[PDB]
């Protein structure tokens, strides 16, 4: 009874649960309708018939997406007072989603998580979903994630954010959402995992020879990560980990918990044989730099923390001896005050398929959830495209009568700044 | 008479006693019901030492299961043997450990610990004449650290003359479970030296090499490491639990092989051992048992001995044999090695024979050495702590929980105090 | 478990590895699919379901002839990540090769090497089959061989090059090709064995007369050479040799690795018949010049040492009774200071027959592996052919304009000149 | 009782010890399982002379199994009498030798000596008075020169007056195997004549002219050439594994053949040896085996003789024989070859009776004789090794693994210095 209710705010978190959800109702056998022809206690709850809902709440300021929920395959399965929705959307603003429409519906959702907590004992934490770029995304999810630390605060709240990419921006304020959304989510997240889109385009195109991959082929990949970070709850393992261990082995400083995710093996179905995958192969696909999700070249700076999640048929001995070859290799290097940089987990399932997919079935899977410190080299970009647009005071009057006071750039940029050489603290070496 | 408590904690000392009582009951002839299906009558003569008679011919183990999640619960019930332990036994809280141990010693250890010891001294209340209790658990963990040496505080307190001793799983050298392993063991390994009376230092990294370097395994699963150490959990008690020549017991180890009362870390080792194709080539007979125990390769910590010297050294041996071939083979090995043990101890081996074998061996062994060797195991975990607090970084989930430097400092200082006195009676004449 | 990995370099690579394939998976019954209805771990890598892959990287610079082999028959053999094309060829240019196209993807190539030697543990050596005409052949085989003496070194680099015949040339500029790709191979490579096109049309219509062989006939005669050094890894044998046996016994010093394979039986099936083929009558056939596969002739020189590689139904006592009667010959001679010049090896497995081939099925056979100075005419000529081309300066305004300094062909030829008097050196006999 | 720790090293030294286990057990009566088939009780009386009694009533030899790569090792665990030997003997390398010395006694023989003497000392310490070691290598090769010269410079320091003997096969004359060969002999002759006691010089040339002479043989494979040599390996031991009436061992066939410290290599042979057919035509009898052995067609080295002088003679007969009747015809022969002997030892032929023949025939001999024709066998490799020294060709391959001109000149001057004492004593009087 380790029970974990997730919310997903947004566009890009409700595409995101459409295929999570998919994927947890194929690896218990549930029906599109919650049937089904325990251990999976943790993410539903069997009513007094049997049917199983979901512990989720769809949450999204316009009304386009949560109706393709409404009227698609999955429509039985929700609570329908989850799908909470709103009139207008926040339309790439941050002042929208936290002034002036987050504050109208805030309360509302606050009362259905509420009552998605008092019928749960073992309640572990949360799982956000959202994106940086948009702003229900950004703005809804930085008051949503005050109003969670006030009512429960011992929770660890985990993230899994969409990072924007160094080249591929749609939006074009995506420089002002970031910042002012990871000004307010630095005190009150505890682990908030990165995924970037531009790098699962270089892996779907490379790996699986997958020419033209839409939205979709990128949400199968991220859900595969969402599985094998929750699959020690949902099953028995030889040696399992839970949410509250991923804040303890991976966040060394408060300021910093911006790890970011990587999974191996990622390869198509025709070349799913003439390679036996074992976990002394399939080990080195994850520290390789072409295989990692956010594109941030990791031989630049120094890995902090890793936590490797392995799954499927897995030989703890050999899992010992994979991992003792990357600490003899050159390129991977780590900070000189952690000689001990590992967080491992097995567990017993195989990677489920789900049909229509790209990804074959195979016997085993690894789930990589490393903390670098080459990830700062990120931040210095995002704070040069931020530092451009406001030298001109471009698109800050639809900020101000937004409701926002017009100096609170100057204090998020202040803020940030202050995150940026706390990574040089950390790079430097010590005395004797 | 001369009962012993069993005292399980987290996820490692679980599936270690969920393999230990598959053995107990398979030396005892007990099906996974809680019957009785032996064959002779000497497996019902020392039958009160971990078994309570139920009503109706049925044997209950003494035993007291500890977690801070059900998560492991779920599947010790549910597991083979999982229908023998009595119910009320299973203490779990609904909380999580989070692998830290502020949250095992401190916050969630006080809601707990009032509760775990109704169940402890409920059953001791119901033995006749107690010897001693036994802990399983890792230093790695926050359950098997934290709540595990919160346990062994609070039953010092009340039960002083009674041994308490414990089956650590020490972290390895190479490959490293927790982040922040170190941590949680410097800060475990100050309550170990002030409340328990022998301690067993058990090394990962040791197991993985017995099962490829001489049994020679392909996929050796947890269920095959943890085969060995309750095959060696079994093999100190055997001399109670069955009539022999020369008997011993958890008192006559503990008094023999102790010297001072701060040196009291082990390092065990079992024999024979042998291949799966390669069981018909060996001579399988008394000199091959104390061939197999001294060497490097048979230890069960990560630690090389040679580096050290042995202060105390017992063996305790299984089975029908004869008591001058024991001699002959014990003396041998401390004339030629007469410099890897020490000098101001004469005749410093200790030797125990006991009567059956374990189900499927001829005659077995069972190895209970002290060394100086396990300076190595202190020295690198005192490396690896101070090379993580001088950042002062994994900090403040520990301070967060109501928690000083002072805790920190006169912890490291201690471990110091104690690589400090191995060192010197190492070089002592 | 003595390991060993092939490369194929160019379109006379690949199409040697055609029948190379054929013949390997014709001696184990591998099927091609890679199933088969031990021994053969060397030159395969069984994986988890029971297919079988070979363990060679083809690589071209030009698409058109890996096509053949991702469209053919052995189509599903083959892992496709293995099969590495480039855009353009090099197009008869050792420029191309080593400099402008060669640089573009000699890190994907390296990289696929790499994740073939950590899955070995009894690695001996490399076997690289390209030729000296074309520009992939020679440009980027010169620029592999620099780059597996970095990183491997130790491990034993065994050559199967094509070397130019004296009157056939099909490329105009083989005479600029050979010497830039033997000025760099010199260094780095252990030893080089040598097979020309020419001889082999001269064995084909007198020995087993066929009027009109194509290169497909020819490749049938090489790879029965590439069998029979192979085949004391891949069975058991009297008396067997390794590949790092090859470069102790025939390269005396550093500078002098050019030997030249010599095949025998090579007989048609009608002419199968009328004689019994002992090994006192097939090891003649080797010093016979009339059987030799490079058009030199061998009593212009001296025989520094040899190699034969029996293989079949052969009696140890009447080796030693054939090689007996050769060193009482008048005509093979060998030079004054090598007074043992032999190294014998038995297998016991019969050479296997291709179906529609030509060579008959026969008991035994012989491969000589053997060392002359008679190749020293050979050297001589192509310096000649270096020296009339260069001194009018043709075909050098292709060379420059793609990055290589003018100067370098004076480098290469004073530094081949100097291999001329090295064979001076070792001709000479000595006083007392 | 006097046992012997029995050395495998390289390619043929693997395949001459294949077919000598195959010989001994035959004599035992031992079944390619390990048990034991016999027929009378004096095959079980000395059977701790090669063979440890396991568990179960089943032998296993003392055999030390050596390689640096494991193709040979593939082929003698698969083929006949090879689930015999204990798989923890099979001591191979991944890396594999190269036929190079450089490969065997410098770079890849240290990787590898520190782990086979662990082999060799325990079962050393096993055995109950040691007699001493045999080596079985080949100076042609490299592991059976390099790895097989670097395990008798390790063994000399630790036992020293432990006999240790080595059946080499030398290479022949006319015909050469490796290329290097004479590099491979002079820098193995270099260490032999300080680390053993007596060496048996063997050439292959020697063998195929017996196979084709005398037993006339139309297609003689290694396992036809190979039987001779293991028939000759028994036939020294053989008053040692049996009783007889003169009874002799590895130490008096030590004594009264060596009489100088460096004159210690020999030249074996064995009689009777019959062809096919024409077995029947022969009378079998004890002068029979004295015209067979002295005729320069039966010795197992290729050279005649004549051409030298036996400084000391010894001839090993088994059966139920006449003492009067050999003392009869080794006395004749030394009176009419009274000049082929030498002058200043007088009645130079060592003497000794077994009883038990081996299996299939009557009566047997063995013929161990020293002489000063093997004198032809080292002006012959030095001729060789300074012909390819002189120009400094295949060199490269040796000195690139740290080694010097020094190392080659001061075994060339050795073997000129050894050359010199067998000129020495056959012109002295
Ligand atoms: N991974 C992923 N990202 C998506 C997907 N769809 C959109 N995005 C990203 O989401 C960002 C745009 O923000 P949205 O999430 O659509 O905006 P919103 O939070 O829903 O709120 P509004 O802007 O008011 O509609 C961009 O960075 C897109 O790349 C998707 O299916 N998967
Ligand atoms: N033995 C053999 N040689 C061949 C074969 N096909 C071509 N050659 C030789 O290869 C040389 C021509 O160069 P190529 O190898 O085709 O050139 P390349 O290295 O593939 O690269 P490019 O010149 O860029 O196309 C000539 O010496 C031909 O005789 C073949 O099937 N067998
Ligand atoms: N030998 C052995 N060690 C185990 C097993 N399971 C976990 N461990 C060890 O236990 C440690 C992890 O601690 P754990 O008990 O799971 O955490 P806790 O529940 O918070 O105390 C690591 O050192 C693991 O190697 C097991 O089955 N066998
Ligand atoms: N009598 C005999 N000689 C052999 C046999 N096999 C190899 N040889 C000899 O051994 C030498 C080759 O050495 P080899 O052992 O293969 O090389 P190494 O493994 O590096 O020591 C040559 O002199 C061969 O004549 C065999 O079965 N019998
Ligand atoms: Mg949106
Ligand atoms: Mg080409």
């Amino acid at each position: 009874m380790r029970e974990c209710i997730s919310i997903h705010v947004g566009q890009a978190g409700v595409q995101i649960g459409n295929a999570c959800w998919e994927l947890y109702c194929l690896e218990h056998g549930i029906q599109p309708d919650g049937q089904m022809p325990d251990s999976f206690n943790t993410f539903f709850s069997e009513t007094g018939a049997g049917k199983h809902v979901p512990r989720a709440v769809f949450v999204d300021l316009e009304p386009t997406v949560i109706d393709e929920v409404r009227t698609g395959t999955y429509r039985q399965l929700f609570h329908p007072e989850q799908l909470i929705t709103g009139k207008e959307d926040a339309a790439n603003n941050y002042a929208r989603g936290h002034y002036t429409i987050g504050k109208e519906i805030i309360d509302l959702v606050l009362d259905r998580i509420r009552k998605l907590a008092d019928q749960c004992t073992g309640l572990q934490g949360f799982l956000v979903f959202h994106s940086f770029g948009g702003g229900t995304g950004s703005g809804f999810t930085s008051l949503l994630m005050e109003r969670l630390s006030v009512d429960y605060g011992k929770k660890s709240k985990l993230e899994f954010s969409i990072y924007p990419a160094p080249q591929v921006s749609t939006a074009v304020v995506e420089p002002y959402n970031s910042i002012l959304t990871t000004h307010t989510t630095l005190e009150h997240s505890d682990c908030a995992f990165m995924v970037d889109n531009e790098a699962i385009y270089d892996i779907c195109r490379r790996n699986l020879d997958i020419e033209r991959p839409t939205y979709t082929n990128l949400n199968r990949l991220i859900s595969q990560i969402v599985s094998s970070i929750t699959a020690s709850l949902r099953f028995d393992g030889a040696l399992n980990v839970d949410l509250t261990e991923f804040q303890t082995n991976l966040v060394p400083y408060p300021r910093i918990h911006f790890p970011l995710a990587t999974y191996a093996p990622v390869i198509s179905a025709e070349k799913a044989y003439h390679e036996q995958l074992s976990v002394a192969e399939i080990t080195n696909a994850c520290f390789e730099p072409a295989n990692q999700m956010v594109k941030c070249d990791p031989r630049h700076g120094k890995y902090m923390a890793c936590c490797l999640l392995y799954r499927g048929d897995v030989v703890p001995k050999d899992v010992n001896a994979a991992i003792a070859t990357i600490k003899t290799k050159r390129s991977i290097q780590f900070v000189d005050w952690c000689p001990t940089g590992f967080k491992v987990g097995i567990n017993y399932q195989p990677p489920t398929v789900v049909p229509g997919g790209d990804l074959a079935k195979v016997q085993r899977a690894v789930c990589m959830l490393s903390n670098t410190t080459a990830i700062a080299e990120a931040w210095a970009r995002l704070d040069h495209k931020f530092d451009l647009m406001y030298a001109k005071r471009a698109f800050v009057h639809w900020y101000v009568g937004e409701g926002m006071e017009e100096g609170e750039f100057s204090e998020a940029r202040e803020d940030m700044a202050a995150l940026e050489k706390d990574y040089e603290e950390v790079g430097v070496d010590s005395v004797e | 008479m001369r009962e012993i408590v069993h005292i399980q904690a987290g996820q490692c000392g679980n599936q270690i006693g969920a393999k230990f009582w598959e053995v107990i009951s398979d030396e005892h002839g007990i099906d996974p019901t809680g019957s009785y299906h032996g064959d002779s009558d000497l497996q019902l003569e020392r039958i009160n030492v971990y078994y309570n008679e139920a009503a109706g011919n049925k044997y209950v183990p003494r035993a007291i299961l500890v977690d801070l999640e059900p998560g492991t619960m779920d599947s010790v019930r549910s597991g083979p043997f999982g229908q023998i332990f009595r119910p009320d036994n299973f203490v779990f809280g609904q909380s999580g450990a989070g692998n830290n141990w502020a949250k095992g010693h401190y916050t969630e250890g006080a809601e707990l610990v009032d509760s775990v010891l109704d169940v402890v001294r409920k059953e001791s209340e119901s033995c006749d004449c107690l010897q001693g209790f036994q802990l399983t658990h890792s230093l790695g963990g926050g359950t098997g650290s934290g709540m595990g040496t919160l346990l062994i505080s609070k039953i010092r307190e009340e039960y002083p003359d009674r041994i308490m001793n414990t089956f650590s799983v020490v972290p390895s050298p190479k490959v490293s479970d927790t982040v922040v392993e170190p941590y949680n063991a410097t800060l475990s390994v100050h309550q170990l030296v002030e409340n328990t009376d022998e301690t067993y230092c058990i090394d990962n990294e040791a197991l993985y090499d017995i099962c490829f370097r001489t049994l020679k395994l392909t996929t050796p699963t947890y269920g095959d490491l943890n085969h060995l150490v309750s095959a060696t959990m079994s093999g100190v008690t055997t001399c109670l639990r069955f009539p022999g020549q020369l008997n011993a017991d958890l008192r006559k180890l503990a008094v023999n092989m102790v010297p001072f009362p701060r040196l009291h870390f082990f390092m065990p080792g079992f024999a024979p051992l042998t291949s799966r194709g390669s069981q018909q080539y060996r001579a399988l007979t008394v000199p091959e048992l104390t061939q197999q125990m001294f060497d490097a390769k048979n230890m069960m910590a990560a630690c090389d001995p040679r580096h050290g010297r042995y202060l105390t050294v017992a063996a305790v041996f299984r089975g029908r044999m004869s008591m001058k071939e024991v001699d002959e083979q014990m003396l041998n090995v401390q004339n030629k090695n007469s410099s890897y043990f020490v000098e101001w101890i004469p005749n410093n081996v200790k030797t125990a024979v006991c009567d059956i074998p374990p189900r499927g061996l001829k005659m077995s062994a069972t190895f209970i050495g002290n060394s100086t060797a396990i300076q190595e195991l202190f020295k690198r975990i005192s490396e690896q702590f101070t090379a993580m607090f001088r950042r002062k970084a994994f900090l403040h989930w520990y301070t967060g929980e109501g928690m000083d430097e002072m805790e920190f400092t006169e912890a490291e200082s201690n471990m110091n105090d104690l690589v400090s006195e191995y060192q010197q009676y190492q070089d002592a004449t």
